[PDB]
């Protein structure tokens, strides 16, 4: 019975070191997560008197107690000793304990109970289903003489885009609001607004869009007023993935745009990169290869093509522009990869002078979020105008994400052969938002051994898989093979015509930059992902599902 | 203990006047201070906390200022509803400690009272005594003069004035002035009067009733 | 939402004993401060005690060190404050009010919510049920009330017609008369054509006697 | 006002972080021992709830409670945050708060309210007096329905030696007893006993000896019995300081003897290392130069001369005998000399056979307490039977020890010029028992500008001083100058008849291994010591203060 | 010197409530754990509920829990346990007991100091002091005592010339009469010659009546 | 919970003999047992902790042993003052339970009692009810027979036994008979006796008296 795991606070419980009160075992990793099933709720903690761990000064064995989940939420208290640690409150919804033990000596251990703790916030969440509403703060435009917590999610049939737009936004301890592509705490997170920091308008296509959103009284006066539209798209089969994601348009927001740095005058911001601007461009504080313009594109997009210009400084007319320079993308903004041809790096020939524009459409699209432009040659200096071209991996036809990475797909649907750690949470092999991967219990394994399987839930027309490498010597899965199944039981391999034999799907080339599969189209409801060939580190994947609904006689 | 003194101990002043109280603290508290409003017979609410910070709902037209041993709340554009009594208090040392509070006073338009006169009831002569009530309804200011005469004695120290908080709408007082005697001596006179001296009256207004009436 | 009743207050003998209870809805009262703060008739707020039931520490105001414990039952979800000894100057209303002082060191000591207060009269004077006698009209706008005379302890409420008429009443402090009893009037103004054809009921309730005599007035004559 | 200090919780008090509720400032080392004025005793703290230290993981900013006294004791609890940590009862009569502060960003900080914690533990203890008698737990032979924990101190009349000898001993975390050449964490400790570990006869010179005590109803039976005797001396001047240390008599018992080793048929111990045993030796479980014998004489004692024979294998008729050896000598036990000549070390030439007996006289006595032979060449194998000699310091006429080392003179009686931390214990200057010595506060100062001071409280013969190094780069004073004073303002300093000139005695060599300085007999109440010259790392010095009481007329 | 010192225990009226008092003298009593243990006449112990006043750690036996609520006055140094609902099988002798467990994990729930007991009846049956009648000798060895008859609740106590005489005594065992009363005998031997020269009064006492009556015993005839 | 059974519940056993009470833990409880000792009428006293761990000042003679779910006291030369009745404890659980106890008594030579028959007294008689009482003073074993007699009536149903706790220094026990009948009933009747088999008689012991006696 695996030390651990995720407690549902709703009814009371105990926690204790695995023998309790018999002496805990050496060599051991016991961590919990204790949750409030409303946001509204926190989490309190009362240990046992009869508490005996080594001492020595903790350097060997503790107890830590940390407020949120996961180990970097910041520590609540560390005990170790015959001190039983005093009542724990958490600030959230959740807690995350963790014991450890040396592989030298022990003692009776620890046990606590767990139960919510009552603030007197309101839990004022709501779900959005209509084609068009006001989501908004209860009462605004005027204060809720009350603490809240609130979900608030907006649904959307498939075929449908989400569109947010902020009216008023007025709020980062005491207030905020984060947005969430998907559930929140399961999908990524778009980001965390508060203060005045009026959040951009956002088109979502995966399904859902929600909002979290947390006040105090200790805040005066707080609140925000926004519209959501439910639009209906038709996916064409005529249909360029091509073009501008919205750097000249607008639609990328300044919010979106960002830099290594920018020049002392203030006169080349990075919102002056817009392509075609009458004002400057973007130039650095120096002048180096070790200098970017980032733009994030907020949700999972397709890149296609880049095209650059230089700039002319309105203020002296001097020509400055790119001659030259490298690409760099992420899921997530934190872990990078840069564009290859063929074995090196892709340098792209850019400019030959300010004015004129440079095309330069990649070899086949990338898939990914965050971009950026790293100039390696210039003339004068560093100026830079810039616009993004592709499309969205839904516009082609029965492409939905089906789950994995909104939180639509359950931890419950989401099985795998094996999984290294003994208690796993099946929430790590989601594409781009799980924050480490699937890997399996001796991750180089014999192939066609290991596999991870998604439960739609019921029977889909699935059209495609993306695959994703591991984030925590970085797994990926270099080739796999695919087989479905509507029984849970009967299981066909997606066949290759050309050889007659199980299609050998090609996998990963990065741990993080993923790759989109698609296929005939046929019935599901089990689909499963078996790895036949991986980096030199072993299996690590993460997954999504792509498809859509089934739909005539007489 | 740390002492909290609030000066000054009362004022009155127009609506949209900007208002000033101050509590000077017995020995430095960095900012830790706090504003709480008292209406007449309520609770206390929470203004202001951390000698600058608006707690929830309060109308931004309060504001809190200080640092160290003075401090000062300031309501910029007064209301009718915001007549009560302000208290500060140190939230710095072991045991809490508040000042003895500024009662704000809102100042309007004179307001000429309605006086009224009752006798008293059967029901009441009965049982031993009698009393007999002067209503002066609305009002403004409460500085009011009240004199009884029974057959024109100007009767003094036997008789005791009641004065309502001041509307928090209408900004106006209502006062009661109630007259005991023994039913032995209140017999012995017919005609009773009240007599009401108020700035807005441009004469005294004296009301009365005949004992019997019918 | 968060709410909080104190109870058990009243007239009690001096050197005797009363044991208020404050009692929180809404929220779980462990992990919070709650503090009892007095206002004695017309002066200003004292602090006196308070308690943060986790750990334990409560702290006392010397004017009741000694003589007051502070207290809580977690499982009730109450704090109490059990007063002894009891001097005349203890006579008060007592609120109970919430420190919400975990991760907020700009609100410590700061008293967010407030109890609706109870009072602790202080007397060797025993209870004494009103005697309600009607103020009526005359033989525009006339007026007309209730005196409530002749009760102790504080205090008597007064309404007229059970809520249904608020505009216009006007319920007078009640004031110590020499005999060491109160006695307050409640009036109100109504128009005199809707006079002598509208009941006017007032309804005197009181508390520490256990007395409602709901007198109706009229104008009568002959 | 220097933050921390020594508090005597007799009376109730508080302890807080410097400002409180001001916030704490940066790079801050507030320490604090809280102790009960009965052994009896113990304490507890309560903190106030309002409790802010910064976060992170405790890296920077903390709260550390220590189980005794002293950075060295148990850790009790580490806590930063947001939470106080819960009551903490000591385990003793005293503990150890220390507060730390990084060089960035603070808070509110902590305050806690210290008390005496009863336990029902009885102070039985008794101060004895008197020629003769019996020290013993109450109702010995039997258990006293009751915990203990009392001090039995013996108060000897000067010129009289204490002999105490255990006749019974039966009880190391319930009961112990410790013995201490002084007043109980002042003096040394003589040394901690507990078990059927039956302590062997002392013989204490210092004018004081005491036991400590400690027992729980937890241990079943238990108790004590010991007599006591005080022998009158009488300091002859003919005497030589050549009298046997005891090895052949027995007067050094084998408690007191042990070794690097032994060999592995347990027939070469190091209990048969005593001169002209006729059951071979001490041998160790090798034979290398990184080997030795050790003798704790447990006083302080002077050492003059060393004899050392072979040993003959009573089992197989060989021999074994040591040819050169090193001397190695320590104050403690912990800190030791290699006994010099000139520069370099001194290698002994011991035995040329195993019967034979080897005398050697050191060059000038020595004064320690732990002694070790460490053979460097021999015959065959490492054989050795030694006897060591010399004398009491005490043995010298008006040559008493006054107080630095047990404790009669008091902390309030010690002063100095300067100190190098802002509160500075005067227990820190003690001779030998101070856990490392008194620094000026650069300890780099300009000749007879710095001084230690030693009030004996009235006016007094004084005869000598004893000088020694500082324990905690490692200070010691080479050359200094004394001074003397009755009034304590009118001073004269020890004059030098062949100079004229205020006599400069010689220092230590060591930072460990003190040096007695001896002069005419002069009168004083206080004594100064002034440094003039020290080692590189500056002034570190201990120090003890030798004479005798004041005594005619018609 | 620890101790433990119970109070507060007696006749109660079923469904009616009852508060025991723990009173601990030689020791803090915040920092142990005290515990309440029962005993029903003449069965075994069985625990009913336990207090670690510093946390605030309480639990209790299910038997009782819902109906018991045990609690501590540290400024008093004593802890509570409030019995409310009160059934017939709750009739018991409640000892409070000490665990010290504070860096001592084999006497965890370990209880090393227990107090006197005190006594908790609970019946309909009202309060009856007893009629005391002696047992007087005839007309070596002969002997004589006391017939403690006709009282509820137990216990009472019998001693001879005020704790003079205790050697040679026997004081019996209350039996459960049919009519529902208790009644005792306490017999003493003592010589037949020092008898009938020598004052044998017998001192029974029955605290839940407040009974004191010292009968002197005599071999009497015509 | 956790329960405990004791074995045997009861036991008599001489003194000097070593003596064994078992318990037996309805579930694993590693040494965490504990041993009281209950005197009548007295609070428990601790004996053994943890197992297998003499607590202060009790006599070597006592020792436990055990370690899972049987566990073992052993009092290894059984005295006089030992009689008692001993519990033991589980103290692993976050509630503690006892065991039933095991009651133990010492057997000593036998002892022939020494009876005593006393008549009720005027003062009782005047009230309602007359009370007849036979003391059994000092015997062994507690195993004895009484009989009572009115003109020879062997009566039965109307009277009771109260027996006296052994002596834990003679390790004897004393027993009294007591018979009701009310004043009508008793004067019937003048002598009233009482017999008294018990082992250590050779043969019945009858004790009486005369009703009026002088």
């Amino acid at each position: 019975p695996p030390c651990g795991g995720r407690l549902n606070s709703k009814d009371a419980g105990y926690i204790t070191s695995p023998g309790y009160p018999q002496d805990y075992p050496s060599h051991q990793n016991c961590e919990w997560i204790v949750y409030a099933p409303e946001p509204n709720q926190k989490i309190v903690l009362n240990f046992n008197p009869h508490f005996e761990i080594e001492k020595h000064d903790c350097k060997y064995d503790f107890i830590e107690i940390r407020d949120g989940d996961s180990e970097s939420a910041d520590l609540l208290g560390k005990h170790c000793g015959n001190i039983a640690p005093p009542t724990i409150i958490s600030s959230g919804s959740m807690l995350y304990i963790k014991f450890t033990s040396d592989y030298a000596r022990q003692g009776a251990g620890f046990s606590l109970r767990y139960e919510i703790f009552k603030t007197g916030s309101e839990d004022c969440s709501k779900n959005f289903t209509s084609p068009n509403g006001t989501i908004e703060s209860p009462g605004f435009p005027e204060k809720y003489p009350h603490n809240l917590d609130c979900t608030f999610t907006i649904l959307a049939k498939p075929k449908m885009e989400i569109i947010l737009q902020f009216l008023i936004f007025d709020l980062c301890k005491y207030d905020w609001l984060d947005i969430w592509d998907g559930i929140p705490h399961v999908g990524p997170l778009i980001g965390k607004y508060c203060g005045t920091k009026t959040p951009s308008e956002l088109r979502s296509s995966t399904g859902i869009l929600s909002l979290t959103f947390h006040t105090d009284m200790a805040v005066a006066k707080d609140g925000f007023s926004a519209r959501y539209y439910l639009v209906h798209q038709e996916p064409l089969e005529n249909f360029q993935c091509n073009v501008p994601l919205g750097m000249e348009s607008g639609r990328i927001a300044n919010e979106q745009i960002s830099a290594s740095s920018t020049y002392s005058d203030g006169r080349w911001t990075p919102q002056q990169s817009r392509l075609h601007g009458d004002d400057n461009g973007w130039t650095p504080n120096l002048d180096s290869n070790k200098e970017y313009l980032q733009v994030d594109l907020r949700f999972l997009t397709m890149l296609t093509a880049i095209a650059t210009q230089g700039a002319i400084s309105r203020e002296t007319q001097n020509g400055y522009y790119v001659k030259s320079y490298k690409l760099e993308v992420s899921t997530n903004g934190e872990d990078w990869m840069v564009y290859r041809h063929g074995k090196n790096h892709k340098v792209f020939q850019a400019n030959n002078d300010a004015t004129e524009v440079v095309l330069n459409k990649l070899h086949a699209p990338l898939l990914t979020r965050f971009v950026r432009i790293r100039p390696q040659t210039w003339h004068s200096g560093i100026a830079l105008r810039l616009e993004l071209f592709g499309c969205r991996v839904t516009d082609a036809p029965c492409s939905n994400m089906l789950g994995m990475l909104s939180g639509l797909i359950a931890d419950s649907q989401i099985s795998a052969s094996s999984t290294q750690e003994y208690l796993w949470s099946p929430s790590a092999a989601r594409l781009v938002s799980s924050r480490s991967g699937w890997f399996p219990r001796i991750p180089q394994a014999q192939p066609g051994e290991e596999w991870l399987q998604v439960d739609l839930g019921t029977p889909k027309t699935v059209k495609g898989v993306i695959i994703q490498g591991a984030r925590g010597a970085r797994a990926f899965v270099r080739k796999f093979k695919v087989s479905y199944s509507l029984n849970g039981k009967d299981w066909e391999y997606i066949q290759d015509p050309r050889t007659q034999q199980p299609k050998l799907f090609e996998g990963n080339m990065h741990y993080d930059t993923p790759d989109i599969r698609r296929f005939d189209p046929i019935p599901a409801q089990y689909v499963r992902v078996y790895p036949e060939r991986w980096s030199p580190a072993g299996i690590g994947m993460r997954l999504e599902v792509l498809g859509c609904d089934w739909t005539h006689h007489h | 203990d740390i002492q909290m003194t609030q000066s000054p101990s009362s004022l009155s002043a127009s609506v949209g006047d900007r208002v000033t109280i101050t509590c000077r603290a017995s020995q430095d508290v960095s900012t830790a201070v706090a504003w709480y409003q008292q209406k007449p017979g309520k609770a206390p609410k929470l203004l202001i906390y951390s000698a600058s910070f608006l707690y929830s709902g309060v109308p931004s037209r309060f504001s809190g200022s200080g640092s160290g041993t003075d401090f000062t709340l300031t309501i910029s554009s007064l209301q009718p509803e915001d007549f009560a009594t302000y208290y500060c208090q140190q939230a710095w040392a072991y045991l809490p400690t508040f000042g003895q509070g500024t009662k704000v006073e809102i100042k309007r338009t004179v307001a000429a009272p309605s006086v009224f006169i009752f006798p008293p009831s059967d029901e009441q002569l009965k049982s031993g005594t009698a009393s007999v009530v002067c209503l002066l309804n609305n009002f403004y200011p409460r500085e009011a003069k009240v004199q009884w005469k029974v057959d024109n004695a100007l009767q003094s120290g036997n008789s005791q004035e009641s004065v309502t908080e001041q509307d928090s709408k209408d900004s106006t007082y209502s006062l009661s002035s109630t007259l005991t005697l023994s039913k032995a001596d209140y017999e012995k006179h017919k005609v009773y009067a009240c007599e009401v001296t108020h700035q807005g009256l441009s004469s005294p207004v004296t009301k009365s009733f005949n004992r019997g009436e019918c | 939402e968060v709410q909080l009743v104190e109870s058990g207050g009243g007239l009690v003998q001096p050197g005797g004993s009363l044991r208020l209870s404050c009692a929180a809805s809404g929220f779980t009262i462990s992990g919070y401060g709650i503090h009892w703060v007095r206002q004695a008739p017309g002066k200003g707020l004292e602090w006196v005690a308070y308690i943060y039931p986790d750990s334990g520490y409560t702290d006392y105001a010397d004017s009741v060190k000694g003589r007051f414990t502070i207290s809580a039952d977690t499982s009730k979800n109450t704090a109490y404050l059990q007063m002894n000894s009891l001097r005349a100057e203890d006579t008060a209303v007592y609120y109970c009010a919430r420190e919400d002082f975990r991760n907020r060191r700009r609100l410590w000591y700061v008293m967010d919510y407030w109890g609706q207060g109870t009072l602790v009269t202080v007397s060797s004077a025993s209870t004494k049920g009103p005697s309600v006698f009607p103020l009526a009209p005359s033989s525009g706008t006339a007026a007309l009330g209730c005196l409530v005379k002749d009760y102790f302890p504080e205090p008597v409420t007064v309404s007229w017609n059970s809520g249904a008429l608020t505009s216009g009443v006007h319920t007078f402090p009640a004031v110590l008369q020499s005999s060491g009893l109160y006695s307050l009037s409640s009036v109100v103004t109504v128009p005199s054509s809707s006079l002598g054809t509208q009941t006017y009921i007032c309804n005197v309730n009181h508390k520490p006697s256990n007395t409602k005599v709901d007198k109706k007035v009229e104008p009568k004559s002959c």
